[PDB]
């Protein structure tokens, strides 16, 4: 809620990956720019929820 | 007297001294140089600021400075040397040659 | 007291900007700033503009 | 006999009447407790100081 | 108030404290997660101006959080700053540990230590939308049951209201307390030794906190808030009290 | 060192009264060392003699 | 183009920083205790911990009164003393013709507590320590720290003469 | 100058770069700031005469008390520098000792005496203005600002005639008689 | 002696060498009580041995559990028995630190060469590893501790509370 | 705080006037004696319910 | 100028005098005193407090 801010770059996020399990292990990189990329797989390999 | 930075062009202190000076040494640093006057030997900072006028060394045609007794020496036309302690103020010997 | 005793050679740096009236006695704006004694032409065109 | 008052002619309604003037002042000393809140109202009503500090200092 | 009333926001001397200038004077702080009241206390509203920014100001109550009824009381210096971690004791509910995180910021965190589970899963709610919070359902008497889960807070916070308030907080601040760190406690004269008086009792423990090298700074009696009550606020020296 | 009384007091002390309880860097080891070997070899000259 | 009334540059005496006598370049209000009334201070209740300083403890060998059961006659309540680590320090430095007036002051039944100050001034700490509660009870016996003590309110003072000893500020006294 | 520790200042007590004991205090600044003389000699030579007159103070006492000789002697001496203006009180004669000062001597130069007269804004602006070429003493004007003025001689400093800092000053008063180009 | 000291961040167990002891006469004094608050003077007291992260935030989780009940887990006999010398468990044991004093009986059931110290000593050595921290790990350490700390910390408060997001 | 402009000024000072001299707008109020200068970073806000 | 022999007394000490001291030969941080009352005391001067 607090790296991708867009609204529909999160929704598309969330059609693409289901848990931050699968995010960390298969792919996102189409949908984002890839530093930010690197960093959303950083946030699904360590968390909060 | 210009307490000239000579490597760079800097300029720390410039000064018009309206009597005849005759010599002029850094004591202890490139802050605080000493100049010697018609009568008195005056000791200025790094802006050119007096700091002391020395009621001593009445004449001082050649001022030298000795480092590691932080001692600045005065022998002029008067044929006395006078022995003076920057660190303390305490002029320490005044030897009549 | 200070009447008689004016010492008519003095000078204040403030001997420009005041202004005295022929009759004697000194005169003093009525709107008090050192800005607004007159108007230049260009805030009078904007001002009955609006 | 200088004109005296009716509170003086008994002591017990003269030590309740000295008491609650010394209980009024006792309030205007030091901030007593008075009850809580059986209603809605949150916070103060005479004012937040900023300077006041009203902590006793633990001096060594 | 009402919902018309409007207030001016001037800055309490306390950083990350606020004053809300009415009619009457009310203590505010800015809040974390707005829309939601953490216990129902009002809450103010501004917009700043880029396009315009909503952000929301929440009331602190002073008669049911004990740290609120000290700042109107008024001290030195309250330690908990607007950087720094606190470390709480004793947060069943967000009653004070909701505005404890508000005055902190984004950039510290607020470590809230209870015991028993059912206000525990509250304060497990609140600190997942107020994300400087984390909460520690382990129990407070013994911190070597949560020590991977802190570490080096700034500033301790005890409200728990067990007889051994000093062995619990000298137990916490030599193992997670920074040194020339706050301590702040909350001396509940009943809850300590109600067989003797109020001052008996801070007296005591304000010793007690000097034996284990806490040095006090300044006390705070907190009376017309609460009845037989105070709050010590002091430093954690631990080298060279005198 | 521990030292008894007669007051009923046990009062713990130091061997050297100017060394400390630290652990020190290694600038400030050699320094303080420096100190004590050059103090060693200049005893006997009567100010060193006179303020020791 | 030069500047008027030129004046070399010298030292500005009352103004620079460089020397060490010009380096130097929230109202506080202490509140009265919640237990204290105008006079009372009704927290003052059994059991007590009375302060002592030497010249209770010095004046207590003179009149033949030992301590804990001579406590019991004057305020008549339960009582227990307690005797800072500052106090005692300074007691017992007195030195070598008060000893036996030192043995009577470490004991058992006299409780103990520690203090943080640096110095050893008697009458400093016992001032400060009530001036911070207004709990305890202080035994003195010279006059220049019994007006210090009757100078601030609620804070009962008891000292010593004749056969026994007096409390002052103690609405109970029997 | 490293506003040196504790364990270095008290091997370092009597340093001090800036204040040595020869330099009295600094009452050669302290005056001259506050009277604004020029040069830097001049504080000095005042206190050869300052001094000079405390010589002949002391050498007028160990004479005897009633001495004829002494008797006419120091109020001859008051009454020259009262004269002067650099003491101003004919009771005492311990004040020719004690109040008998540099700050006394250069409170009787031009510059201060302008500011006593009010002629000029500041203690500064007087010495701006005389070296101009605008204060007259009689008949001439004196450009040297380290001028005495006599105690007699100060009813009779006032501008000089057809100048720019005198018609400021009547233009104020509605007074400028142009006849006589003022 | 305090020879060897353990730390255990939230993301792996540590061993650490002691070079150097200070003297636990002076223990209260104002020179040592400061001497671990400068990162210059603690790291002669100091250095790092061996460091084994933990695989992932669920192994995480078990593992900070089995510390809350004084248990030791499988991943610290791991990093303690390939790091502690095999020393005699009758005379001269070896000397290790450990922040819990309830660990003790768990660690020498399972080495009994090994003994637990726990004291004003041991724990202010243990202390200033946290005021250290990232600093003394000499950039080994998986991850920043200041996410790690948040995370094991929901993780472990979440299951000790005992609720479910259904 | 934000600054306070020279803008909406017109609906800032008499608030400001206001509270500032609040002690006589309601003669059973008494608050506490203080002097309280318009502060140089300051807010306006509104309680909501 | 840092002689500073003193560095602090054992606990609140005995109530007569001690008159037998032992030293832990075996450990830093332990010792034992016995004064005339016929109280012995077990030191811990790590924290400057009794064990027992």
């Amino acid at each position: 809620a607090k790296i991708v801010t867009d609204s529909v770059a999160y929704a598309r996020i969330i059609l693409t990956m289901g848990i931050r399990s699968k995010a960390s292990e298969t792919d996102l990189s189409e949908i984002l720019p890839e530093e930010i990329e690197e960093r959303v797989k950083t946030a699904a390999e360590v968390s909060m929820g | 007297v210009a307490s000239m930075d000579w490597r760079k062009g800097q300029l720390r202190a410039e000064l018009f001294l309206n009597e005849t000076c005759h010599s002029a040494t850094y004591l202890q640093n490139e802050q605080y140089f000493a100049v010697a006057q018609k009568k008195y030997t005056f000791i200025y900072d790094h802006e050119g600021t007096e700091l002391h006028r020395l009621k001593q060394h009445i004449e001082a045609r050649h001022l030298d400075f000795l480092p590691y007794h932080y001692l600045l020496v005065t022998a002029g036309e008067t044929g006395w040397l006078k022995y003076h302690d920057v660190s303390t103020g305490q002029l320490v010997s005044e030897l009549r040659t | 007291e200070k009447a008689k005793e004016r010492n008519p050679d003095e000078y204040y740096h403030a001997m420009h900007s005041r202004k005295t009236d022929a009759k004697g006695l000194l005169i003093s704006s009525r709107h008090g700033d050192e800005e607004d004694e007159s108007l230049s032409m260009d805030q009078v065109k904007l001002l009955k503009t609006q | 006999t200088p004109k005296r008052n009716k509170d003086n002619r008994n002591s017990r309604v003269k030590k309740r009447k000295k008491y609650q003037k010394a209980q009024k002042k006792l309030k205007s000393v030091r901030a007593v407790y008075s009850g809580g809140q059986s209603g809605v109202y949150e916070g103060e009503k005479t004012g937040i100081k900023k300077g006041l500090t009203r902590s006793v200092k633990f001096k060594n | 108030a009402r919902g018309g009333a409007k207030v001016v926001i001037e800055p309490h001397r306390h950083a990350g404290v606020y004053i809300a200038r009415g009619k009457e004077d009310l203590l505010v702080t800015k809040n974390m997660a707005p829309g939601e009241s953490v216990y129902g206390e009002k809450r103010i509203s501004v917009e700043e101006p880029v396009p315009p920014t909503k952000v929301e100001y929440r009331v602190w109550n002073p008669f049911r959080s004990k740290l609120a009824a000290g700042i109107m009381g008024g001290l030195d210096e309250l330690f908990i700053a607007p950087g720094k971690k606190v470390l709480y004791l004793g947060a069943a509910s967000g009653t004070s540990v909701s505005h404890v995180s508000d005055v902190v910021g984004p950039e510290g965190v607020v470590y809230a230590v209870e015991f028993s589970h059912r206000p525990g899963r509250e304060l497990i709610s609140m600190a997942k939308k107020r994300p400087n919070i984390i909460p520690i359902i382990e129990d407070a008497r013994h911190p070597q049951k949560y020590r991977m889960l802190i570490g080096m807070v700034d500033c301790v916070f005890a409200d728990v209201a067990q007889p051994d308030q000093a062995r619990i907080i000298a137990l916490n601040s030599h193992m997670f307390l920074k040194d020339q760190g706050g301590v702040v406690i909350s001396i509940k004269a009943n809850c300590i030794d109600s067989t003797v008086d109020a001052e008996t009792v801070f007296a005591r423990e304000v010793q007690k906190l000097r034996e284990e090298r806490i040095k006090p700074l300044e006390q705070l009696t907190l009376e017309p808030y609460e009845r037989d009550h105070c709050i010590v606020v002091g430093r954690y020296m631990r080298s060279g009290l005198k | 060192i521990i030292s008894g009384s007669d007051d009923g007091n046990v009062r713990l002390w130091r061997s050297k009264a100017w060394e400390r309880s630290n652990v020190k860097t290694t600038r400030e080891k050699n320094k303080l060392e420096y100190d004590e070997k050059l103090k060693e070899r200049f005893r006997h000259m009567p100010e060193i003699k006179r303020i020791s | 183009t030069r500047k008027f009334g030129l004046v070399k540059r010298t030292l500005n005496t009352k103004k620079d920083q460089r020397l060490k006598k010009n380096q130097e370049n929230t109202r506080n209000i202490p509140q009265v205790s919640s237990a204290l009334f105008f006079q009372y201070n009704q927290a003052i209740k059994p059991p007590y911990q009375v302060l002592i300083d030497t010249n209770f403890i010095n004046f207590s060998i003179q009149k033949k009164v030992d301590i804990v059961r001579g406590m019991m006659d004057c305020l008549l309540a339960k009582c227990n003393p307690l005797i800072t680590d500052c106090v005692m320090a300074e007691l017992e430095k007195l030195g070598p013709k008060y000893r036996i007036a030192l043995k009577l002051a470490r004991d058992p039944r006299i409780k103990r507590l520690s203090c943080s100050h640096k110095g050893t001034y008697a009458d400093d700490c016992l001032v400060h320590r009530v001036l911070q509660h207004k709990c305890y009870i202080v035994a003195t016996n010279d006059a220049g720290l019994k007006q210090r003590i009757r100078k601030i309110p609620g804070i009962p003072l008891m000292s010593v003469g004749g056969h026994a000893y007096v409390i002052e500020k103690l609405p109970d006294v029997f | 100058v490293r506003k040196l520790k504790h364990h270095e200042q008290k091997l370092l007590k009597k340093v001090d770069f800036l204040e040595w004991k020869q330099d009295q205090g600094h009452r050669d600044t302290q005056v001259m700031r506050t009277y604004h003389i020029q040069n830097r000699e001049d504080y000095h030579k005042y206190n050869r005469i300052c001094g000079d007159i405390r010589r002949l103070a002391n050498k007028l006492s160990l004479l005897p008390p009633t001495d004829p000789f002494r008797r006419k002697h120091e109020q001859l001496l008051l009454d020259k520098l009262y004269a002067m203006g650099v003491l101003t009180t004919k009771s005492k004669i311990s004040d020719l000792e004690n109040k008998v000062t540099v700050s006394a001597i250069c409170r009787r130069r031009l510059p201060v005496i302008m500011h006593r007269l009010k002629m000029a804004e500041t203690i500064q602006d007087a010495v701006k203005f005389i070296e101009q070429g605008h204060v007259r003493v009689g008949p001439n004007l004196i450009n040297d600002p380290a001028y005495l003025v006599t105690r007699n001689m100060e009813d009779y400093v006032t501008w000089v005639d057809n100048s720019k800092i005198k018609k400021t000053l009547l233009r104020y008063r509605n007074q400028i008689d142009d006849f006589d180009f003022s | 002696p305090i020879e060897y000291l353990l730390f255990e961040e939230p993301t792996g167990y540590a061993v650490f060498k002691v070079k150097l002891q200070q003297d636990d006469i002076g223990s209260r004094l104002k020179e040592v009580q400061e001497q671990i608050n400068d990162f210059g003077a603690f790291t002669k007291l100091i250095e790092l041995v061996s460091f084994a992260p933990f695989k992932g935030a669920a192994e995480a989780l078990e593992n900070a559990n089995d510390i809350s009940e004084g248990l030791v887990s499988e991943s610290l006999k791991a990093i303690l028995d390939l790091n502690l010398p095999k020393a005699s468990s009758k005379k001269k044991n070896i000397t290790l630190a450990i922040s819990d004093k309830n660990l003790g009986p768990s660690i020498k059931e399972e080495f009994p060469y090994v003994d637990c110290i726990s004291n004003e000593l041991a724990q202010d050595l243990i202390r200033g590893v946290r005021l250290h921290g990232e600093k003394l790990f000499k950039g080994l350490q998986s991850g920043d501790l200041e996410r790690a700390q948040l995370g094991l910390g929901h993780a472990y408060s979440r299951a000790k509370v005992k609720f479910s997001v259904q | 705080l934000p600054k306070p402009d020279d803008n909406m000024r017109r609906e800032v000072q008499r608030d400001l006037l206001l509270i500032k001299h609040r002690a006589a707008l309601d003669p059973k109020r008494h608050y506490k004696k203080q002097r309280w200068e318009v502060p140089e970073r300051f807010a306006i806000g509104t309680i909501i319910e | 100028m840092f002689a500073k022999p003193f560095v602090g007394q054992l606990g609140y000490g005995h109530r007569d005098g001690v008159y037998a001291i032992a030293k832990n030969y075996g450990s830093l941080n332990k010792l034992a005193t016995g004064s005339a009352d016929g109280v012995i005391k077990y030191w811990n001067m790590s924290t400057r407090e009794e064990f027992v």
